[PDB]
């Protein structure tokens, strides 16, 4: 009903002849973080989390850090008349969460706010508080744990719609996990494969994941020479296979 | 999909 | 690890055949207040506290007031050679916190100090500063919030050792909450039930708390006629069921 | 205790 | 909970002041082999085993071979009244698994049975079936795979109790691995180091394992001249450093 | 031990 | 009987079934230094010391420097009525030697004195005499020579109790050697290994010492960024493998 | 331990 183990998804059935509808739960994750909500008050509480080390701790650290940032970005706005729509977008690769507000009257008309939770293109290490480095590190670890939770659920739960589903919507998380770990305290080939091939079907993923190949040395060195991202002055991602895919905005809604 | 082989990914090297 | 939301407890496992070990966190609360420590430097910071109105404010007011009182009681002692043991006791019903000091050599030999934070048996209203009435009111509110925190955690977190745990160690807080609210600016039946029945098991409490009965009118009137406490000239408490339990000293240690 | 019913005590009349 | 990748261990916490408790999983491995249990019905199934070549195949071959041997040793006994205790011992260097049976009444009184799975001191090559050479080769490979699993888990999972834990309980496996590979179809210095120094601490092992030194030529030649084992007519092992340790019986129980 | 260096022993010469 | 080459140990046999008893000779070393005793009057005189360059010279310099420091710490005490017990402790990482005195009557009651011979956490280079820098440099070199003596004896003298003995008691010497050389006029991997792995068994050490691995570059750089020690405000040591062990007090007695 | 190999550590790089 409400409660589900962190990172897991559900597959629902739309009918128009039936098509699958992936409930990835990314919206809900982001929403909780924005509200500063604590782990014990989430749909995620009360499952065994020995597979996800430090989930509750890092989740609450991250929740606070996101909450405070939100407040800083919204203290300079008057939002007493407005309501946050149940739509969150993510722009990449700074993991820029974007909210849209509209007037309680309509539901001056609409207002937008963006917070880059994991800024990657323009950073300061030396001129950054411990609060910020600790908050970021917690956000990233939460994302990693979400993806592990996703993968573990996928592994244990075959479904005949799997062939039609892909890791497409997880991309911004994956890109930020790879980007942050690289550009601030190596590249995890699992994360990098899934970010690169956002068209990875679920059944194929399950069967292949454990035999995934490492980053080719020509790519590793092209990365050290030129970054991971290629700015067009719109950002391109430097894939594990040398592809250069456009990282478009993803939109998430409440399910 | 009851016949599909399940995989346990709990030990994958995911830097967590 | 270190951080926990205010009033919450942990249950750990001793083995001798396993028995539960309740970490009530009362020692730690007291210790912070004695050290004048501020909310932001406690294990309690960085959770949402909308459920606990004014926690940080009243906590810091109380922290100062306890700190200053401690200093007053210890300025007339030489403690440069000594160390405060990690043992705090509470005597009731004045909420008398008792510390024991020993020489850095041994760890003249040992020294004791007692401060009644919420004196109830012998008070002056007219001959008391605002500083003192404000400090006391803050201490009492902090105690009430701690208990609310405890209860909320209990409600949300069943555990199979609940049946073997009771509210026993919370008694001095509960007695002082009820005593102070009564004898200085009515009786809250929840607080009074828990102070009376210090043997209330956790699982039973959770199931029953929301349907707790009000103070019988014969008791209410016996209170107005005779106090709440019965001094034996050793103090007895006048329970919500007409019992007359002895309020013994409780000893708290660091976990 | 996985089956034990949870209760929300956040609205109890606790004079806070 | 139940499922774990082959060879891996868990570290649990006893308290008496906390001490670590190593769950090596050797008992469970042996138990399965005795029951002839097939890979797909073990706690080990459903992980990727590309790191452990032929695990399922060789495990099932070995499982059958041990099962049949057990039956041969127990067909000449009446065990209808009795129960196998959850205690398995191993005597070295023939990898002699020892079971103890007691009457369903007590749980004539107790009965013992011993099967040398990898006999090393007195063998026949020419007068031995293919069934036996194939079964033995499978058992040995399973043991090698268990140790590889153990080492891999150790490498990836630091723990602060490592400093107090040693490879002590793995000795019979390690001695039989080295013994069988030598005396029947060279010496692996990793296996030999760990068999010799059964006091190797986990943290030290992890840091040092990859830079382990090869067998000194004076030892290599003392081996070719005199065996590996020294019978006292009780067996002594000829260590990689020239030590001559006694190989005592090890006892394993269900965790 | 969160800072302890991990080792990958998957490529050790273990004759398997 | 009395005389032994510097740094060497003896292994004696207690029986209770026999257990080894390591006579490390650290107490005796410290005692001599405290008494200002000169090399020629120690159990160490009259062996060849070409393996230990400058032993007699540096020992006497160090002996004087420790003696004078002792006197400075004890001139402000009346100890005419008292006797120094045959117990010396070392607290780390300042190599803080701690003595306990008791009244000739009992053998006001007991008195304690601590001298940090090699202070590391809080130092002045510019505001320090040559006498002090020369005394410290001599103490450290003596410690290094003691350890070399220990290692050379270990190498030449196998014993069947080796497997049960570890370098545990040498830790404070090893930590101060590494700490002082680093924080005042690089890291010796031998010293750093033994300080880190205070659980190194004697037989394993002998076999492995000559093939010891260098400090990983990730650790070297974590050291330059953050120290070697981590103060908890109790000190933690930053190990060669990234461990963070607590440096507890060691107690030495006369054998 | 009469069979244990001895080692000469007199030439170890011990900065003395």
């Amino acid at each position: 009903l409400e409660r589900r183990t962190f990172g897991s998804y559900k597959i629902e059935e739309l009918t128009i002849k039936k098509i699958p509808l992936l409930d990835d739960g990314i919206f809900e994750l982001l929403n909780y973080l924005i509200d500063g909500t604590n782990f014990n008050k989430t749909c995620y509480c009360g499952f065994n989390y020995s597979h996800l080390p430090n989930l509750e701790r890092d989740f609450n650290i991250a929740s606070l850090y996101v909450r405070e940032n939100f407040e800083i970005c919204t203290d300079q706005l008057d939002l007493a008349n407005y309501v946050r729509q149940p739509n969150i977008s993510i722009k990449s690769p700074d993991f820029t969460v974007c909210l849209e507000y509209v007037l309680k009257t309509v539901v001056q008309e609409t207002k937008f706010v963006e917070m880059s939770l994991l800024p990657l293109l323009n950073r300061e290490e030396e001129s950054l508080t411990e609060e910020i480095l600790e908050g970021e590190g917690a956000v990233v670890n939460v994302l990693k744990l979400f993806i592990k939770g996703f993968l573990m659920h996928l592994g244990e739960n075959p479904n005949s719609y799997d062939r039609q589903l892909t890791v497409e919507k997880y991309r911004p998380l994956l890109v930020s996990i790879v980007g942050y770990e690289y550009l601030v305290g190596k590249i995890n080939h699992i994360y990098y494969q899934l970010a690169t091939f956002d068209n990875y079907p679920f059944d194929l993923l399950r069967f292949q994941l454990s035999s995934l190949i490492s980053t080719p040395t020509s790519i590793l060195e092209r990365i050290t020479k030129e970054g991971l991202f290629k700015i067009i002055t719109t950002v391109l991602f430097r894939g594990i296979n040398g592809s250069e895919s456009f990282l478009n905005i993803k939109r998430y809604r409440r399910f | 999909a009851d016949s599909v082989i399940k995989s346990d990914f709990s030990s994958l090297k995911l830097d967590v």
